[PDB]
DNA sequence: AGCTCGT
DNA sequence: ACGCGCT
């Protein structure tokens, strides 16, 4: 995720 | 990532 | 494949 | 002294 917590997604 | 001083 | 902080 | 979250 994020970043942080990429994307999703990338 | 990890949160032990930042929690990023 | 795709990234990030200091208490 | 510590690595995290789905598309
Ligand atoms: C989270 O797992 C994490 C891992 N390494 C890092 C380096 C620098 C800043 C933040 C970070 N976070
Ligand atoms: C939190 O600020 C922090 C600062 N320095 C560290 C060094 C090593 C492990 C965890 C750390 N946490
Ligand atoms: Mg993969
Ligand atoms: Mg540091
Ligand atoms: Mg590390
Ligand atoms: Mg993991």
């Amino acid at each position: 995720t994020x970043p942080g917590v990429t994307x999703p997604g990338v | 990532x990890a949160x032990v001083x930042a929690x990023v």
